[PDB]
RNA sequence: AGUCUUAAACACACCGCUCGUCACGUAACA
RNA sequence: UCUUUGCCUGGAGGUUCGUACAGUUGUAGGUAAAAGGUAUGUUAGAGACU
RNA sequence: GGUACGAAGUCGAAACAAGGUAGUUGAUGGUGAACCAGUGGCUGAACAAAAA
């Protein structure tokens, strides 16, 4: 769980093309969601270390704010119905970790199943 | 009256990781028997069941 | 809207209009030109019209 | 030493030499570089990459490169889909001949000859693919970086915008395995400059460099290092209209050298190549080799003919009367659908050219219209009859199976290789390999169908799922993206208001199961089980 | 002689790559192209007072002469979008604070050297021209203006 | 070097330091304050006034600028020549509609929208 | 004598600034 | 960007094994500015020169 | 004995800047009041300061 906080740092630069990374379990199915939404142009596992590719637009990057909610010394859950209420006007993406796999907000309230928000991708307040 | 909606079969050529694909084939089958199966009474079963259940299964669309 | 659409390529639609940014109608393709000297030549060619799908044309 | 010397290097252009194949080391999900098909996520454009272990296009390929295609033809953000490859001196081998071996000797298992679902099932996926690529309604730029091997051009020659380069290549010897061309590859040899096409076909003369876009296979000469820079300098397309985002793309190709090695032996090709008979042609060739040789223009002559002999008396004359049969029936179609109309001489020549350049005035527009509309005409009879030879081959040709066994051994190493002995010739109708069939149930008018023919090979029951004819079809896919919200399916241009959905389920549920390669593998392992055990 | 430290790290230059400079002279001639075939056009020719190959006049419309005091980043050609409609610089390091905001396009020749070490005129230069020889701009553009 | 301003009718510096082709009747300045600093010399004190000025169009424009003057009037004037020059073009929605809300800051402060 | 460099707890700027013992008065912890 | 230990809340103040062991910032009479610092000026029995 | 506040007189020139001949600190000694002598540590340290 420590490994999956140290992806904000590398991932989050302006002047650089690509960034290492710890290998990990958890860390793999993380940025399939993110290749999905656009945000991430390619990554690459190099054996001991994962290198991950940045995307631009317009010389700034398509990241600008990462926050991370889960935190090893603690988990923070939320139920369906208030999921929503935290999540509402808004065009941030939210990573939700279900049961079944690791699914993005948008589908977790689809099917209604309790989660898990580990991070935060292109969030405001 | 209910309006049960069709399921698009999973992909088989997924590009994602073999771990994630395996989750995402088994997480489609949960949601249509979800919209197929009434929920019973609240009374029916006990308090820690429904807690279970809710992190375990998603929500059944008939209540 | 217009700079997370253009590199999120995903729907990011408002609510009030319909797919005002992403919607672009192939207006060089379909309205192509057609002029009279040619036309002839196109009917024995393109499949003969047989369809029942359109009232107002 | 001095700069202006010939033999001077500088050290600092050999210190930053770079891998080709290591630019392409990111792709889509997946740290493991395995799938036979990777995308990469850019802005306005489309990557496609063909990355396969022998460049060995299955069922497996086929799968997920319709499904990228259509994904990506369908975003109106991508105006345009480039294809690439990368394997090291080598490209799509197109269905190579281990999977057919499987198909022949199950096939003729039987006595009835009856072919199984398999067989059909991925015979049927490889005319999709064809299809879509000619009928793409952006533009498709493609450049063929390794060497093709047999029948596996159909990607890059039936493309919007194909592409070549000094490494490049290009080698179809059919007759040598005793199998006809697959993936519509008569199309475009027939539509080749005179008969250019038959005696690439027969003979199977090797050609690269300049002499594919000289020759009419290409039309472009694109280097590989232009791809890499167009990923960087993709966000400016959008801002620029649909017209002008063509005329950008246009700086990148470059000029053509002066360098033909058939420019004099054009003519005595279309000469020699023009009999309907393939019995006819093998005594003109005869003649010219026992002809006196005289001057300087006769010695050339009669070397040609004795060496080209020989080449053809080393395959099997019943595969060369196959192809023959089929090249030249749809290469007289052009000469009757053209000439109708009213066309002269000249008109076509200025139609020709529409496709190398993009149309500006109303005039120029106008005759564009004119070559798509042969073309889609073209390319579906092609098809058609394609698909119609190719089954009764594998049925009723038992020399097929000699010939796989003898090029997928030796292509470990030679001393596996073995010259069978093929079979002798004989005459035939070459008609019955071009009937029309179907499978319909009614029969009160005395058999009217009665399957394929009217005592052909059948087809097996479990066949009339998903394929309701044994026909090849064209299918009416949309061309706009679905939506699930109320709000944005009033949008969609088929959307009909009977129903308030943009879609049919029915039809599209079977759609589904066709591409699906998990399905597929459980029916092939059951079939495999039952040859082996009995 | 030298006893200062050696390098190691070699960088690589790809704005002057070789096959970029392809692209380069292609979309810079459209652009002209279009320009030239309007009417009553005008450039301007920006250099420095080092070009001795290339002459000067003596006055020069634009200029705003200006004082020390009250002067912090003062434009000198803030007039100088009114008469001109193109301005082809050839010291962009030392015009980097005036052309920052400005409302004609720029035409900078610069040099892998100074692009490396100062990405900041990428920014304030709209079409990018390759300079061979990357040596003196001077004696640059008459070769290039004299060819055959 | 003038500017007619017809419904005023009166001569207008035109140049001056400022870019002719930027209307200048499309503008608004707000004055935020006027601060007032003190400078030592060898006989008393010397004062110097100073604003603050922003300068910007109410459409898809802002700007901030600062400058001194001897004077309170002269400062207002020479503060609001920066903001002009210092203009910088905004990313907002078409339909006046953010996504989410930005918060800010430079040492204490939080400015949250 | 006029400048340059450095330091400063002063800037009504060295007639600056500031500390301690003792004497008297008013108070809370006694 | 993440794990764990320790510590502080303007400045400021206290009676006039048994005399051993352990333990301590805090219940006031009073106050509204203590203080880090970029720059200018001034002073300097502190260094240099027209 | 010691401490707070107000007013304000006498006796001294400790801190500032090398004049008190550098000056705060841990533990002692001494002196009407600045505090002073010695050892340890620190700079929150001033002046001066290399070719064959």
């Amino acid at each position: 769980m420590q490994r999956a906080c140290e992806m904000v740092v590398s991932l989050l630069r302006v002047d650089a093309l690509s960034q290492r990374c710890p290998f990990h379990v958890l860390n793999v199915q993380i940025l399939d969601l993110l290749q999905r939404e656009g945000l991430i142009r390619g990554f690459k596992v190099d054996g001991t270390k994962i290198d991950i590719l940045l995307k631009h637009y317009k010389g700034a990057p398509v990241i600008r704010n990462i926050r991370v909610v889960s935190k090893p010394s603690r988990d923070i859950w939320l139920t369906p119905h208030e999921l929503k209420f935290r999540t509402r006007f808004n065009t941030g993406l939210w990573i939700m970790q279900t049961s079944c796999g690791v699914i993005s907000h948008r589908d977790c309230l689809r099917m209604g199943i309790g989660g898990k928000m580990l991070m935060a991708i292109n969030n405001g307040y | 009256p209910p309006t049960p909606s069709p399921f698009p079969l999973p992909p088989s050529p997924s590009p994602s990781s073999p771990a994630s694909a395996a989750a995402a084939k088994a997480a489609a089958f949960a949601e249509q028997a979800a919209a197929q199966t009434p929920e019973p009474s609240v009374l029916v079963r006990s308090a820690e069941e429904w807690i279970k259940r809710d992190f375990f299964f998603p929500l059944s669309h008939q209540p | 809207r217009t700079l997370a659409n253009a590199t999120g390529q995903k729907y990011d639609l408002l609510v009030a209009p319909g797919e005002h940014w992403m919607h672009w109608p192939d207006r060089w393709f379909r309205p192509i030109s057609t002029e009279y000297a040619r036309m002839l030549e196109r009917i024995k060619k393109k499949r003969p019209p047989s369809y029942r799908r359109g009232f107002r044309a | 030493f001095f700069r202006t010397d010939p033999g001077f290097i500088d050290p600092e252009d050999v210190l930053f030499a770079e891998d080709p194949v290591r630019t392409w080391s990111h792709a889509d999900g997946g740290g493991d570089l395995a799938e036979e098909v990777l995308e990469r996520s850019n802005v306005g454009m489309g990557t496609c990459i063909l990355n396969n272990a022998s460049g060995v296009l299955n069922m497996k390929g086929l799968c997920g490169l319709f499904r990228k295609l259509r994904d990506l033809e369908v975003n109106p953000l991508k105006r345009f889909v480039v294809l690439t490859s990368r394997h090291r001196h080598f490209f799509s081998t197109g269905f190579d001949l281990k999977e057919l071996l499987f198909l022949a000797e199950l096939t003729q298992k039987s006595t009835e000859k009856t072919i199984p679902l398999v067989a059909l099932w991925q015979l049927r996926n490889l005319c999709d693919v064809a299809y879509l690529v000619h009928n793409y309604t952006k533009p498709l730029i493609v450049l063929m970086n390794g060497a093709t091997a047999g029948s596996g051009a159909s990607l890059c020659c039936l493309a919007n915008r194909s592409a070549a380069y000094h490494s490049s290549s290009f080698t179809c010897d059919p007759t040598a395995y005793g199998w006809i061309p697959d993936s519509g590859m008569s199309f475009v040899l027939a539509n080749l400059r005179g008969s250019l096409g038959v005696f690439l076909a027969l003979t199977g003369h090797t050609l690269s460099g300049p002499d594919l876009i000289w020759s009419g296979l290409c039309k472009h000469w694109i280097s590989p290092e232009a791809l890499p820079f167009l990923e960087l300098t993709a966000e400016k397309q959008l801002e620029v209209s649909e017209r002008e985002a063509a005329v950008l793309l246009e700086e990148h190709f470059l000029d053509a050298p002066d360098a033909y090695s058939l420019d004099d032996w054009e003519e005595v090709i279309h000469e020699h190549f023009d009999a309907p008979t393939v019995a006819e042609v093998r005594a003109r060739l005869k003649a010219t080799a026992s002809r006196q040789s005289t001057s300087v223009e006769g010695q050339l002559h009669a070397a040609w003919a004795r060496a080209v002999l020989d080449r053809l008396a080393r395959r099997s004359p019943l595969a060369a009367d196959v192809t023959f049969a089929l090249i030249r029936t749809v290469q007289q179609l052009k000469k009757q659908i053209i000439q109708d109309a009213g066309i002269f001489r000249s008109e076509w020549h200025k139609i020709r050219r529409t496709g190398l350049s993009v149309p500006f005035t109303l005039q120029g527009d106008c005759r564009k219209q004119i070559l798509e509309a042969v073309e889609d005409r073209l390319v579906q009879e092609a098809l058609q009859l394609e698909l119609r030879a190719a089954l009764r081959l594998l049925a009723w040709s038992t020399d097929t199976i000699d010939g796989l066994r003898s090029e997928c051994a030796g292509r470990l190493n030679p001393e596996y290789a073995y010259r069978p002995q093929w079979k002798q010739s004989q005459r035939f109708h070459k008609e019955s390999y071009l009937t029309p069939l179907q499978d319909f149930f009614p029969t009160i008018s005395s058999s009217r169908d009665a399957a394929s023919h009217r005592a052909g090979p059948h087809i097996s029951p479990s066949c009339a799922y998903f394929f309701p004819t044994p026909e090849f079809t064209v299918t009416p896919r949309t061309f706009f993206p679905l939506s699930a919200h109320p709000l944005i399916r009033r949008i969609h241009p088929d959307f009909d208001e009977e129903t308030g959905n943009d879609h049919n389920p029915y039809a599209m549920h079977k759609l589904q199961m066709q591409w699906n390669h998990s399905l597929f593998i459980q029916e092939r392992m059951q079939a495999l089980r039952h040859f082996r055990n009995v | 002689m030298n006893f200062n430290r050696i390098p190691t790290r070699l960088s690589t230059h790809y704005v002057c790559d070789p096959y970029t400079t392809l692209m380069h002279y292609r979309r810079t001639f459209k652009f002209l192209q279009a320009l030239k075939a309007k009417p009553n056009c005008r450039a301007l020719c920006l250099g420095n007072k080092n070009q001795v190959n290339i002459s000067w006049p003596k006055h020069f419309d634009g200029l705003t002469v200006v004082t020390s005091a009250v002067a912090a980043q003062s434009s000198i050609l803030s007039s100088a979008s009114v008469y001109y409609s193109l301005i082809i610089c050839l010291d962009p390091v030392l015009f980097a604070k005036h052309l920052y905001r400005i409302n004609v396009p720029v035409l900078g020749v610069c040099t892998p050297r100074e692009i490396h070490e100062h990405p900041e005129i990428l920014k304030v230069i709209d079409y990018l021209l390759p300079a061979p020889c990357s040596r003196t701009d001077a004696a640059l553009r008459q070769l290039l203006q004299r060819e055959f | 070097q003038t500017v007619y301003d017809a419904e005023k009718g009166m001569f207008v510096r035109e140049r001056e330091g400022v870019d002719p082709l930027i209307k200048l009747h499309e503008l608004r300045q707000t004055l935020l304050s006027v601060s007032r600093m003190m400078s030592m010399n060898k006989q008393g004190r010397v004062y110097y006034f100073r604003a603050i000025v922003a300068v910007g169009n109410g459409r898809g424009l802002f700007g901030i600028g600062i400058a001194f003057g001897p004077s309170p009037k002269e400062a207002r004037s020479n503060a609001a020549l920066a903001a002009i020059q210092n203009l910088d073009h905004i990313d907002f929605d078409v339909g006046r509609t953010l996504t989410t809300p930005v918060h800010g800051s430079e040492y204490s402060a939080h400015v949250k929208i």
